[PDB]
């Protein structure tokens, strides 16, 4: 936050500090070869078709000449496998920023990370609609907003609390 | 083998409409709930689509041009039509496609044909005339494949060469109309991709005859030209083309 | 059409939103709007000039779309603004303005 | 960088060019400042019987990095047969003399 | 995710971090909007719990206590009525919290009259 | 009227789709803004003679 | 050559778009004062000094 903000003296609120992109942890290409590994962020070469996403089982009922399904962006998001003629949905890998929730440098050094838009368990855990919180510990009582994080939730120093 | 008829009846070929057939799938991507805007050799709506006949003594079996592609529709019963010819000069000299559907199998082959004026097939009342070709001398590609097919019976085929591809793309229909293009909407699926690679600018269909002379059975056919336009696809839930308007039709469709 | 105002913002939103993500599908001049097609035909020297073209329509497109979105937020707060002074003098006291 | 080539490979020693010495013997940077240096030394690094003095990289397992220098002799495998040090069958020194 | 496209991105500078600022002072303007709009009140009127307000009906603007989102039938039927890098943050005040302070903005104006926009 | 600069300029997308957008609500905003301020009333009223 | 021609122009067309569309802003706020002024001095009698 330091370095984003290039000030040695953070003010108390929430920052864009970065962004968390899950990393494709093997490479998977399917031609009419290796393994096909679902549920997992890899990247896939379906028929020279390449690209970075996770493999799901899909409930899609593709015709016979179909073999690649494009949504309203024109994005592939199913897939046939040519070996196995099985649909999946390729569900984009979790991306989203990373802010820092700090309270003023004269006051603490301690912070909690805000992931948005990413589950808990794809990265004091606490699961928000804005993301995943980290480093901030959930109460059960409500005061007024101090940093604001989102969807109803803020934090506060007193240790932070969400 | 080859076998002048020259008990044939003068008449003009006939005009009708297209009303909104000729539609094909353009690609082979998966689509559900969506409007999609294509530019492609597509057939117009309500186009002058022209109309041949096979009745007795009636047999159409002229030379028409290419084009940029073509829309074949066929009001078929008891399997007459059998297949196609594509080519330049429709000879030795030049590069010929023969697409057949006889009585076991769908056979391509892509070879330097001497073509008869008068190519057919026939029926004894069995098959066992087949007069197309006197030679083939150099075939470079061969694909032996299923059979694909008051008339009871309609085929929409689309055929299109692009980049030595051809596509050809079809649609099986069960209708129960007597003479003219029943009105409605049927997207042609995609049927296959040969990689030919020769031009093609002139093609014939191939009839079957009816022995017991010659008679010919009952069977229409229409042949239409495709230009490039733009359609907007309506796509349901199921990924099944529904409806579609041409984009330069009417201010309305447009 | 009695909601018209909101869904045009909505609609307004969503339709620029759709025009930014269907910019990455345009090649601006490259031979390719995909950027690993262009690492694996070409080498890096010829590359780098097709992936300095897509980087510079991709980018002209991100700075048009925040340009209308700061149009649109600045007319946004306009309206909230004025909505803030009907909740302040219609709901919270009685106006003697006209209309 | 002093060195000796053929007269049709004085081409290949500039940036972004593929080519033989570019990728085996001597590569050049994307980002290469400076001026390259050719003339003709037929009078002098050549013998009517073979002036064989000068060697060139013909075999190698991967493409140089720029200013990089490769002076070993080890044997390649040009083969799926496993050359262990010694020549034979897919098995070629990878320095040969210009004739 | 491609390597060689960042670095040549990096030549052009902080271009980036512009458009992620602009991006993110549009994104704070909204929850500023919201919260100048309908948090005018520190205190959370409520109705009482019999509505004799003297052949006064104020039901369809008051919220349904059978309706789970706690929302006016006015409100409700607004609701009803309303349908690569890129990510939607969701607003600071939601859907029930803006309710609730409608609610109780209408709380304030039917039991209070202004008195409780100028004091208590 | 050149057709290679407009195949060319089909290149770079939906830009001029865009601007015309802009274009068009702007047109259809000075309109909205006359009628706000000056169709402030449904009756056509006279002044006796 | 058609390309430099191109983005020089739609450049052009871009900035001309956008400088439109702020005076279009300062005008819709210059005619929403106008139409409140027609409201409250013209339709009415205002207690708003100036
Ligand atoms: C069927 O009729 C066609 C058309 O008349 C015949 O084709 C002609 O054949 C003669 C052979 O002496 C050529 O000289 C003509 O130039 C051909 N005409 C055309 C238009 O090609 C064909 O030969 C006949 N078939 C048989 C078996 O006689
Ligand atoms: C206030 O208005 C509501 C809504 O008009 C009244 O509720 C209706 O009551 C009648 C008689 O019981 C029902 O048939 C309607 O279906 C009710 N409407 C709704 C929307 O619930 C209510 O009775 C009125 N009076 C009071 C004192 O609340
Ligand atoms: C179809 O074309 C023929 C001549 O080619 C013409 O006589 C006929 O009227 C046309 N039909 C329609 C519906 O345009
Ligand atoms: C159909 O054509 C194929 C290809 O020439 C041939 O092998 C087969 O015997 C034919 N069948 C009949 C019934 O003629
Ligand atoms: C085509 O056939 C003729 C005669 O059969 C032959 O002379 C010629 O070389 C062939 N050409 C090719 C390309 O096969
Ligand atoms: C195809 O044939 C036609 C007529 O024979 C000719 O005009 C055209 O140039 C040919 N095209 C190619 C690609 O050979
Ligand atoms: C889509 O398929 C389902 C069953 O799979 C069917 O009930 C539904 O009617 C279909 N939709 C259309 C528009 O045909």
């Amino acid at each position: 936050t330091k370095c984003t903000l290039k000030s040695f003296t953070v003010e108390k609120g929430i920052y864009q500090t970065s962004n968390f992109r899950v990393q494709p942890t093997e490479s998977i290409v399917r031609f009419p070869s290796t393994n096909l590994v679902k549920n997992k962020c890899v990247n896939f070469n379906f028929n020279g078709l390449t690209g970075t996403g996770v493999l799901t089982e899909s409930n899609k009922k593709f015709l016979p000449f179909q073999q690649f399904g494009r949504d309203i962006a024109d994005t592939t998001d199913a897939v046939r496998d040519p070996q196995t003629l099985e649909i999946l949905d390729i569900t984009p890998c979790s991306f989203g920023g990373v802010s820092v929730i700090t309270p003023g440098t004269n006051t603490s050094n301690q912070v909690a990370v805000l992931y948005q838009g990413v589950n808990c368990t794809e990265v004091n855990v606490f699961q928000t609609r804005a993301g995943c919180l980290i480093g901030a510990e959930h109460v059960n009582n409500s005061y007024e907003c101090d940093i604001p994080i989102g969807a109803g939730i803020c934090a506060s120093y007193q240790s932070i609390i969400a | 083998q080859c076998v002048n008829l020259t008990t044939r009846t003068q008449l003009p070929p006939a005009y009708t409409n297209s009303f909104t057939r000729g539609v094909y799938y353009p690609d082979k991507v998966f689509r559900s709930s969506v409007l999609h805007s294509t530019q492609d050799l597509f057939l117009p709506f309500f186009s002058n689509v022209t109309w041949f006949h096979a009745i007795h003594k009636r047999f159409d079996n002229p030379v028409l041009p290419f084009n940029d592609g073509v829309y074949f529709a066929s009001t078929e019963k008891s399997n007459i039509i059998r297949g196609w010819i594509f080519g330049t000069t429709l000879d030795s000299k030049t590069q010929s496609l023969l697409i057949v559907n006889n009585a076991t199998n769908v056979v391509i082959k892509v070879c330097e044909f001497q073509f008869c004026n008068d190519p057919f097939l026939g029926v004894y009342y069995m098959e066992s005339e087949f007069r197309v070709y006197s030679s083939a001398n150099n075939c470079t590609f061969e694909y032996v494949s299923q059979p694909f097919l008051n008339f009871k019976n309609l085929r929409e085929f689309v055929f299109k060469n692009i980049d030595g591809y051809f596509k050809i793309y079809s649609k099986h229909t069960p209708i129960n109309l007597v003479r003219d293009l029943p009105q409605g909407f049927s997207a042609l699926e995609p049927l296959v991709d040969l990689p030919i690679g020769i031009n093609i600018t002139r093609f014939q269909t191939l009839l079957a005859l009816h022995r017991s002379g010659w008679t010919a059975g009952a069977a229409a056919y229409y042949v239409g030209y495709l230009q490039p336009r733009t359609f907007l696809l309506k796509y349901n839930e199921n990924g099944t083309i529904t409806d579609a308007v041409d984009c330069a039709l009417d201010p309305l469709s447009e | 059409s009695a909601l018209g105002k909101l869904q045009d913002v909505v609609n307004q939103n969503a339709q620029a939103l759709n025009t930014l993500v269907k910019q990455l599908s345009s090649n601006f001049g490259a031979i390719s709007s995909v950027l690993n097609d262009i690492l694996s035909r070409l080498d890096p020297p010829e590359a780098e000039v097709q992936i300095d073209r897509l980087i510079t329509g991709r980018l002209q497109s991100l700075q048009t779309y925040v340009t209308q979105q700061l149009i649109r937020a600045a007319e946004i707060r306009a309206s909230a603004n004025l909505a803030a002074t009907k909740m302040s003098e219609c709901v919270l006291g009685q106006s003697k303005r006209v209309d | 960088d002093s060195f000796v080539i053929r007269g049709d490979e004085v081409r290949q020693i500039a940036p972004g060019q593929t080519g033989k010495i570019a990728d085996y013997n001597y590569k050049l940077p994307d980002d290469f400042t400076g001026c390259v240096i050719a003339w003709n030394s037929n009078n002098l690094d050549s013998k009517v019987g073979g002036n064989y003095n000068y060697r060139y990289r013909l075999f190698r397992k991967s493409n140089l990095k720029p200013f990089e220098r490769d002076i070993s002799t080890e044997i390649y495998q040009a083969g799926s047969t496993p050359c262990n040090g010694v020549e034979g069958f897919n098995c070629y020194f990878p320095l040969q003399s210009y004739g | 995710d491609s390597t060689e496209c960042s670095n040549l991105l990096l030549q052009y500078g902080s271009f980036c971090t512009q458009l992620n600022r602009a991006l993110t002072g549009i994104a704070v303007e909204q929850d500023k909007n919201t919260q100048e709009v309908f948090a005018q009140v520190k205190q959370i009127y409520k109705t009482p719990p019999i509505k004799d307000f003297g052949g006064f009906n104020f039901s369809q603007i008051l919220p349904d206590p059978s309706k789970p989102s706690k929302r006016s039938p006015i409100e409700d039927l607004l609701f009803n009525k309303v349908t690569n890098g890129l990510t939607v943050l969701p607003p600071l005040l939601t859907d029930e919290m803006i309710a609730q302070y409608t609610s109780a903005l209408l709380a304030g104006t039917i039991t209070s009259g202004w008195t409780f926009g100028a004091g208590p």
